[PDB]
Protein backbone atom coordinates (compact mmCIF):
# COMPACT_ATOMS: atom_id res chain seq x y z
CA UNK A 1 0.00 0.00 0.00
CA UNK A 2 1.45 3.41 1.06
CA UNK A 3 -1.16 6.28 1.80
CA UNK A 4 -0.76 9.33 -0.41
CA UNK A 5 -1.90 12.49 1.06
CA UNK A 6 -2.86 15.54 -1.80
CA UNK A 7 -3.73 18.80 -0.94
CA UNK A 8 -6.04 21.23 -2.62
CA UNK A 9 -5.32 23.95 -3.38
CA UNK A 10 -1.60 24.60 -3.37
CA UNK A 11 -1.77 28.58 -1.92
CA UNK A 12 -5.17 30.57 -0.54
CA UNK A 13 -5.57 34.36 -0.19
CA UNK A 14 -9.14 35.87 1.48
CA UNK A 15 -9.66 39.52 3.17
CA UNK A 16 -9.84 39.14 7.05
CA UNK A 17 -13.00 37.22 8.21
CA UNK A 18 -13.75 35.47 4.96
CA UNK A 19 -14.14 31.94 5.11
CA UNK A 20 -11.05 29.61 4.65
CA UNK A 21 -11.40 26.12 2.92
CA UNK A 22 -8.48 23.16 2.50
CA UNK A 23 -8.87 19.83 1.49
CA UNK A 24 -7.10 16.46 1.79
CA UNK A 25 -7.48 13.35 0.16
CA UNK A 26 -6.19 10.19 1.04
CA UNK A 27 -5.08 7.60 -1.35
CA UNK A 28 -6.71 4.64 1.12
CA UNK A 29 -9.22 4.78 3.94
CA UNK A 30 -7.66 6.21 7.19
CA UNK A 31 -11.11 5.03 9.20
CA UNK A 32 -10.15 1.98 11.83
CA UNK A 33 -13.19 0.26 11.79
CA UNK A 34 -14.07 -1.20 15.04
CA UNK A 35 -13.28 2.00 17.00
CA UNK A 36 -14.83 4.17 13.95
CA UNK A 37 -11.96 6.82 14.52
CA UNK A 38 -10.25 8.63 11.58
CA UNK A 39 -6.66 8.79 11.81
CA UNK A 40 -6.01 12.41 10.33
CA UNK A 41 -4.30 15.36 11.36
CA UNK A 42 -3.82 19.15 10.69
CA UNK A 43 -1.09 21.29 11.01
CA UNK A 44 0.02 24.97 11.21
CA UNK A 45 3.30 25.77 10.60
CA UNK A 46 5.55 29.34 10.45
CA UNK A 47 8.42 30.59 9.23
CA UNK A 48 11.78 29.69 11.42
CA UNK A 49 9.25 27.47 14.16
CA UNK A 50 7.94 23.78 14.56
CA UNK A 51 4.62 22.61 13.13
CA UNK A 52 1.70 23.14 15.41
CA UNK A 53 -1.14 20.41 16.05
CA UNK A 54 -4.59 21.80 15.51
CA UNK A 55 -7.47 19.18 14.63
CA UNK A 56 -6.69 15.38 15.38
CA UNK A 57 -8.79 11.74 15.19
CA UNK A 58 -10.49 14.04 11.90
CA UNK A 59 -12.69 16.43 14.02
CA UNK A 60 -11.17 16.72 17.58
CA UNK A 61 -9.61 20.49 18.49
CA UNK A 62 -6.47 20.65 20.22
CA UNK A 63 -6.57 22.61 23.98
CA UNK A 64 -5.65 26.12 23.51
CA UNK A 65 -6.67 25.91 19.71
CA UNK A 66 -9.59 28.69 18.49
CA UNK A 67 -13.41 27.78 18.12
CA UNK A 68 -12.72 29.06 14.57
CA UNK A 69 -10.68 25.98 13.49
CA UNK A 70 -12.82 23.14 12.65
CA UNK A 71 -12.43 19.83 11.30
CA UNK A 72 -14.28 17.91 8.93
CA UNK A 73 -14.96 14.68 6.47
CA UNK A 74 -14.71 10.81 7.13
CA UNK A 75 -12.65 7.93 4.93
CA UNK A 76 -10.81 9.76 2.68
CA UNK A 77 -12.07 13.15 2.23
CA UNK A 78 -11.15 15.64 4.88
CA UNK A 79 -11.23 19.48 5.27
CA UNK A 80 -10.03 22.43 7.09
CA UNK A 81 -12.23 25.07 8.03
CA UNK A 82 -10.90 28.51 9.36
CA UNK A 83 -14.48 30.80 9.29
CA UNK A 84 -13.20 34.35 10.45
CA UNK A 85 -9.74 33.86 9.15
CA UNK A 86 -7.29 36.04 10.61
CA UNK A 87 -4.06 37.96 10.26
CA UNK A 88 -2.67 35.34 12.23
CA UNK A 89 -3.68 32.12 10.09
CA UNK A 90 -1.22 33.25 7.60
CA UNK A 91 0.94 30.27 7.73
CA UNK A 92 1.17 26.70 5.74
CA UNK A 93 -1.21 23.96 6.84
CA UNK A 94 -0.24 20.16 6.69
CA UNK A 95 -3.04 17.17 6.77
CA UNK A 96 -1.26 13.75 8.22
CA UNK A 97 -1.77 10.20 8.72
CA UNK A 98 -1.69 7.66 10.93
CA UNK A 99 -3.61 4.37 9.73
CA UNK A 100 -0.45 3.04 8.07
CA UNK A 101 3.31 2.81 7.69
CA UNK A 102 5.34 4.79 6.00
CA UNK A 103 3.43 7.72 7.72
CA UNK A 104 2.28 10.25 5.23
CA UNK A 105 1.78 14.40 5.08
CA UNK A 106 0.49 16.65 2.68
CA UNK A 107 1.91 18.91 0.22
CA UNK A 108 1.00 21.86 2.96
CA UNK A 109 -1.29 24.83 1.79
CA UNK A 110 -0.28 28.23 2.12
CA UNK A 111 -2.68 30.78 3.86
CA UNK A 112 -2.52 34.16 2.85
CA UNK A 113 -3.77 37.60 3.34
CA UNK A 114 -5.27 41.05 1.84
CA UNK A 115 -4.89 44.43 3.61
CA UNK A 116 -5.39 48.34 2.72
CA UNK A 117 -2.39 49.46 0.45
CA UNK A 118 0.13 50.35 3.73
CA UNK A 119 2.98 53.26 2.85
CA UNK A 120 6.63 52.51 4.21
CA UNK A 121 8.08 54.66 6.99
CA UNK A 122 11.89 55.24 5.44
CA UNK A 123 14.90 55.04 7.68
CA UNK A 124 18.67 55.44 6.40
CA UNK A 125 22.19 54.10 8.88
CA UNK A 126 25.58 55.06 7.95
CA UNK A 127 28.34 53.04 8.69
CA UNK A 128 29.62 52.62 12.05
CA UNK A 129 33.28 54.53 13.00
CA UNK A 130 34.21 50.82 14.14
CA UNK A 131 33.13 48.71 10.75
CA UNK A 132 35.25 51.59 9.07
CA UNK A 133 38.44 50.88 10.85
CA UNK A 134 38.54 47.96 8.86
CA UNK A 135 38.26 49.39 5.74
CA UNK A 136 34.61 48.52 4.72
CA UNK A 137 31.45 50.81 4.66
CA UNK A 138 28.04 48.82 4.76
CA UNK A 139 24.85 51.85 4.35
CA UNK A 140 21.34 50.79 5.20
CA UNK A 141 18.28 51.41 4.03
CA UNK A 142 14.94 50.61 5.84
CA UNK A 143 11.42 50.36 4.54
CA UNK A 144 9.38 49.83 7.83
CA UNK A 145 5.59 47.84 7.55
CA UNK A 146 4.69 48.24 3.85
CA UNK A 147 1.90 46.41 1.57
CA UNK A 148 2.08 45.18 -1.18
CA UNK A 149 5.58 43.14 -1.06
CA UNK A 150 6.49 44.88 -4.29
CA UNK A 151 8.51 47.76 -4.45
CA UNK A 152 11.39 49.74 -5.41
CA UNK A 153 14.79 51.10 -4.02
CA UNK A 154 17.94 53.04 -5.97
CA UNK A 155 21.04 54.18 -4.54
CA UNK A 156 22.14 57.30 -5.18
CA UNK A 157 25.67 58.66 -3.92
CA UNK A 158 26.58 62.21 -4.55
CA UNK A 159 23.52 62.12 -6.93
CA UNK A 160 24.93 59.19 -9.38
CA UNK A 161 22.52 56.43 -9.01
CA UNK A 162 24.16 52.91 -7.92
CA UNK A 163 24.23 49.63 -9.46
CA UNK A 164 25.63 46.05 -8.83
CA UNK A 165 27.20 47.14 -4.82
CA UNK A 166 23.57 46.69 -3.33
CA UNK A 167 21.27 43.70 -1.67
CA UNK A 168 18.05 43.51 -0.03
CA UNK A 169 16.08 40.99 2.08
CA UNK A 170 12.39 40.87 2.66
CA UNK A 171 10.55 40.09 5.72
CA UNK A 172 7.78 37.47 5.45
CA UNK A 173 4.25 38.68 6.41
CA UNK A 174 3.55 40.23 10.01
CA UNK A 175 1.34 38.18 12.60
CA UNK A 176 -0.32 41.40 13.80
CA UNK A 177 -0.81 44.10 11.43
CA UNK A 178 -0.45 41.58 7.56
CA UNK A 179 2.39 44.20 6.22
CA UNK A 180 6.10 43.24 4.96
CA UNK A 181 9.61 44.82 5.56
CA UNK A 182 12.99 45.33 3.49
CA UNK A 183 16.82 46.04 3.87
CA UNK A 184 18.95 47.30 1.33
CA UNK A 185 22.73 47.17 1.97
CA UNK A 186 24.97 49.42 0.03
CA UNK A 187 28.62 47.89 0.64
CA UNK A 188 31.88 49.88 -0.36
CA UNK A 189 35.49 49.95 0.32
CA UNK A 190 36.49 52.85 3.10
CA UNK A 191 38.16 54.60 -0.15
CA UNK A 192 34.79 54.64 -2.07
CA UNK A 193 32.86 55.80 0.47
CA UNK A 194 35.51 58.64 1.64
CA UNK A 195 35.39 60.02 -1.71
CA UNK A 196 31.63 61.01 -1.42
CA UNK A 197 29.20 63.19 0.64
CA UNK A 198 25.90 62.52 0.00
CA UNK A 199 24.66 59.42 0.28
CA UNK A 200 20.76 58.97 -1.04
CA UNK A 201 17.75 55.94 -0.81
CA UNK A 202 15.18 56.33 -2.99
CA UNK A 203 11.68 54.38 -2.31
CA UNK A 204 8.95 53.64 -4.93
CA UNK A 205 5.98 51.96 -3.46
CA UNK A 206 2.26 52.42 -4.71
CA UNK A 207 1.35 53.55 -1.07
CA UNK A 208 3.37 56.45 -1.13
CA UNK A 209 2.20 59.10 -4.42
CA UNK A 210 5.84 60.51 -4.95
CA UNK A 211 9.07 58.55 -4.66
CA UNK A 212 10.62 59.23 -0.84
CA UNK A 213 14.15 59.87 -0.34
CA UNK A 214 16.27 60.05 2.97
CA UNK A 215 19.65 61.28 2.54
CA UNK A 216 22.56 61.79 4.74
CA UNK A 217 26.43 63.78 4.73
CA UNK A 218 29.33 61.76 6.17
CA UNK A 219 30.67 63.57 8.76
CA UNK B 1 5.02 22.47 30.11
CA UNK B 2 6.89 19.49 27.92
CA UNK B 3 9.69 19.90 26.15
CA UNK B 4 11.35 18.51 23.70
CA UNK B 5 14.80 20.46 23.81
CA UNK B 6 16.87 19.49 20.52
CA UNK B 7 20.80 21.78 19.72
CA UNK B 8 20.14 24.22 17.64
CA UNK B 9 23.05 23.15 14.86
CA UNK B 10 25.51 21.10 13.42
CA UNK B 11 27.73 21.63 10.94
CA UNK B 12 29.73 18.46 9.08
CA UNK B 13 31.87 17.72 5.91
CA UNK B 14 30.58 15.32 3.10
CA UNK B 15 31.04 11.32 4.44
CA UNK B 16 31.28 12.57 8.41
CA UNK B 17 28.76 11.69 10.61
CA UNK B 18 26.06 13.58 13.17
CA UNK B 19 24.29 12.83 16.26
CA UNK B 20 20.76 14.75 16.01
CA UNK B 21 19.89 14.46 19.96
CA UNK B 22 16.40 15.26 21.83
CA UNK B 23 16.67 15.79 24.85
CA UNK B 24 12.85 15.00 26.54
CA UNK B 25 12.55 17.54 29.26
CA UNK B 26 8.52 17.19 30.05
CA UNK B 27 6.22 15.55 31.03
CA UNK B 28 8.65 12.09 31.00
CA UNK B 29 9.40 9.00 28.65
CA UNK B 30 8.11 6.60 28.71
CA UNK B 31 5.19 5.40 27.10
CA UNK B 32 5.69 7.96 24.60
CA UNK B 33 7.09 6.77 21.36
CA UNK B 34 8.92 9.34 19.21
CA UNK B 35 9.00 9.95 16.10
CA UNK B 36 11.96 11.75 13.25
CA UNK B 37 10.51 14.07 10.63
CA UNK B 38 12.89 16.09 8.35
CA UNK B 39 12.40 19.68 6.29
CA UNK B 40 14.19 20.36 3.61
CA UNK B 41 14.34 23.73 2.46
CA UNK B 42 11.21 25.22 1.39
CA UNK B 43 9.88 22.00 0.88
CA UNK B 44 6.97 19.98 3.07
CA UNK B 45 7.43 17.62 5.86
CA UNK B 46 8.86 14.43 5.24
CA UNK B 47 8.74 11.19 7.37
CA UNK B 48 11.83 9.31 8.54
CA UNK B 49 10.82 6.96 10.85
CA UNK B 50 9.46 5.74 14.22
CA UNK B 51 10.90 4.74 18.21
CA UNK B 52 9.50 2.99 21.22
CA UNK B 53 11.44 4.55 24.07
CA UNK B 54 10.00 1.37 26.21
CA UNK B 55 12.76 -0.56 25.01
CA UNK B 56 13.97 1.01 21.39
CA UNK B 57 11.22 -0.28 18.75
CA UNK B 58 11.89 1.18 15.27
CA UNK B 59 11.08 1.97 11.87
CA UNK B 60 12.41 3.59 9.17
CA UNK B 61 10.53 4.37 5.64
CA UNK B 62 12.52 2.64 3.08
CA UNK B 63 14.46 5.89 1.38
CA UNK B 64 16.07 6.48 5.48
CA UNK B 65 16.73 2.84 6.10
CA UNK B 66 20.27 2.12 5.45
CA UNK B 67 21.81 5.75 6.18
CA UNK B 68 20.03 6.41 9.13
CA UNK B 69 19.56 4.61 12.68
CA UNK B 70 17.60 5.79 15.52
CA UNK B 71 19.29 5.12 18.85
CA UNK B 72 17.64 6.06 22.43
CA UNK B 73 18.63 5.87 26.63
CA UNK B 74 16.20 6.12 28.72
CA UNK B 75 18.60 7.18 31.35
CA UNK B 76 19.40 10.74 30.36
CA UNK B 77 15.50 10.70 28.34
CA UNK B 78 17.32 11.68 25.46
CA UNK B 79 16.73 9.82 21.81
CA UNK B 80 19.06 10.27 18.72
CA UNK B 81 19.60 10.06 14.93
CA UNK B 82 22.65 9.37 13.47
CA UNK B 83 22.78 10.02 9.56
CA UNK B 84 25.83 8.56 7.51
CA UNK B 85 27.69 8.81 4.60
CA UNK B 86 26.76 13.00 4.63
CA UNK B 87 25.43 14.10 1.35
CA UNK B 88 24.99 17.85 0.22
CA UNK B 89 21.16 16.63 -0.16
CA UNK B 90 20.70 15.63 3.34
CA UNK B 91 21.27 19.19 4.92
CA UNK B 92 17.58 20.09 6.21
CA UNK B 93 15.88 20.74 9.39
CA UNK B 94 15.67 17.47 11.51
CA UNK B 95 12.17 17.49 13.78
CA UNK B 96 11.71 15.85 17.00
CA UNK B 97 8.12 14.98 17.34
CA UNK B 98 6.30 13.48 20.18
CA UNK B 99 3.85 10.54 19.06
CA UNK B 100 0.95 10.28 21.24
CA UNK B 101 -0.94 6.88 21.25
CA UNK B 102 -4.33 7.37 19.81
CA UNK B 103 -4.70 10.27 17.10
CA UNK B 104 -1.00 9.55 15.76
CA UNK B 105 1.14 12.12 16.63
CA UNK B 106 2.72 15.14 17.49
CA UNK B 107 1.30 17.33 20.45
CA UNK B 108 4.71 18.71 21.42
CA UNK B 109 7.36 19.20 18.76
CA UNK B 110 11.31 20.52 18.82
CA UNK B 111 12.93 23.09 17.91
CA UNK B 112 14.66 21.95 14.69
CA UNK B 113 18.43 21.04 14.46
CA UNK B 114 19.45 22.51 11.26
CA UNK B 115 21.78 20.29 9.28
CA UNK B 116 24.96 22.05 7.19
CA UNK B 117 26.91 19.80 4.95
CA UNK B 118 29.81 21.89 3.83
CA UNK B 119 33.34 21.57 3.80
CA UNK B 120 34.27 25.37 4.61
CA UNK B 121 35.42 27.00 8.06
CA UNK B 122 33.94 28.46 10.88
CA UNK B 123 33.53 32.02 11.15
CA UNK B 124 32.64 34.77 13.81
CA UNK B 125 30.22 37.66 13.31
CA UNK B 126 30.91 41.37 13.27
CA UNK B 127 28.43 43.19 15.24
CA UNK B 128 27.61 47.02 14.80
CA UNK B 129 25.32 49.26 15.89
CA UNK B 130 22.55 51.38 13.14
CA UNK B 131 21.81 54.07 14.97
CA UNK B 132 18.72 56.41 15.18
CA UNK B 133 19.06 59.84 14.03
CA UNK B 134 7.38 60.24 16.14
CA UNK B 135 9.07 56.74 15.80
CA UNK B 136 12.59 56.01 15.83
CA UNK B 137 13.87 52.68 14.03
CA UNK B 138 17.55 51.81 15.16
CA UNK B 139 19.38 48.53 14.96
CA UNK B 140 22.53 45.87 14.46
CA UNK B 141 23.93 44.50 11.73
CA UNK B 142 25.25 41.32 12.10
CA UNK B 143 28.19 41.02 9.29
CA UNK B 144 30.21 38.32 8.06
CA UNK B 145 30.32 34.78 9.69
CA UNK B 146 29.53 31.01 8.56
CA UNK B 147 27.32 29.14 8.97
CA UNK B 148 23.60 29.69 9.36
CA UNK B 149 22.12 30.72 11.95
CA UNK B 150 22.95 33.73 14.85
CA UNK B 151 20.38 34.14 17.33
CA UNK B 152 19.22 38.45 17.92
CA UNK B 153 17.34 39.15 21.03
CA UNK B 154 16.71 42.78 22.15
CA UNK B 155 16.87 43.33 25.96
CA UNK B 156 18.04 40.29 26.68
CA UNK B 157 14.89 39.62 25.65
CA UNK B 158 11.95 41.64 27.18
CA UNK B 159 12.08 44.02 23.86
CA UNK B 160 9.85 42.24 21.26
CA UNK B 161 7.41 44.60 20.21
CA UNK B 162 8.31 45.76 16.42
CA UNK B 163 11.41 43.82 16.32
CA UNK B 164 12.36 42.60 12.71
CA UNK B 165 15.26 40.22 12.36
CA UNK B 166 15.65 39.52 8.79
CA UNK B 167 16.43 36.47 6.63
CA UNK B 168 20.32 36.40 6.27
CA UNK B 169 21.95 36.87 2.46
CA UNK B 170 24.82 35.30 1.09
CA UNK B 171 27.51 37.88 0.31
CA UNK B 172 29.89 37.41 -3.21
CA UNK B 173 32.30 36.00 0.16
CA UNK B 174 30.50 33.36 0.88
CA UNK B 175 29.71 34.50 4.25
CA UNK B 176 26.16 35.35 5.33
CA UNK B 177 25.22 39.06 6.70
CA UNK B 178 21.46 39.81 8.80
CA UNK B 179 20.53 42.89 10.60
CA UNK B 180 17.95 42.87 12.84
CA UNK B 181 15.87 46.37 13.80
CA UNK B 182 12.82 47.55 16.13
CA UNK B 183 10.80 50.48 15.66
CA UNK B 184 10.53 52.84 19.22
CA UNK B 185 8.96 55.87 19.89
CA UNK B 186 10.99 59.05 19.52
CA UNK B 187 10.58 60.08 23.64
CA UNK B 188 12.41 56.83 25.02
CA UNK B 189 15.33 57.20 23.00
CA UNK B 190 16.78 59.93 26.00
CA UNK B 191 15.44 57.46 28.85
CA UNK B 192 15.45 53.99 27.39
CA UNK B 193 18.94 51.96 26.74
CA UNK B 194 19.03 49.16 23.74
CA UNK B 195 21.62 46.40 23.61
CA UNK B 196 21.42 43.57 21.01
CA UNK B 197 22.57 40.07 21.96
CA UNK B 198 23.77 38.21 19.26
CA UNK B 199 24.59 34.26 19.71
CA UNK B 200 26.49 31.79 16.56
CA UNK B 201 27.26 28.94 18.81
CA UNK B 202 29.40 27.25 16.08
CA UNK B 203 32.21 29.58 16.71
CA UNK B 204 30.93 30.24 20.33
CA UNK B 205 30.61 34.16 19.85
CA UNK B 206 28.51 36.25 22.40
CA UNK B 207 28.02 40.17 21.72
CA UNK B 208 26.18 42.46 23.35
CA UNK B 209 26.03 46.02 21.50
CA UNK B 210 24.63 48.63 22.90
CA UNK B 211 22.91 51.11 20.00
CA UNK B 212 23.41 54.74 20.88
CA UNK B 213 21.94 57.78 18.80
Amino acid sequence: LDIVMTQTPTSVTASAGDKVTINCKSSQSVLFSSNQKNYLAWYQQRLGQSPRLLIYWASIRESGVPDRFSGSGSATDFTLTISNFQPEDAAVYYCQQGYSFPYSFGSGTRLEIRRTVAAPSVFIFPPSDEQLKSGTASVVCLLNNFYPREAKVQWKVDNALQSGNSQESVTEQDSKDSTYSLSSTLTLSKADYEKHKVYACEVTHQGLSSPVTKSFNRG
Amino acid sequence: EVQLVQPGVELRNPGASVKVSCKASGYIFTMNSIDWVRQAPGQGLEWMGRIDPEDGGTKYAQKFQGRVTFTADTSTSTAYVELNSLRSEDTAVYYCARVDDYYLGYDYWGQGTQVTVSSASTKGPSVFPLAPSGTAALGCLVKDYFPEPVTVSWNSGALTSGVHTFPAVLQSSGLYSLSSVVTVPSSSLGTQTYICNVNHKPSNTKVDKKVEP
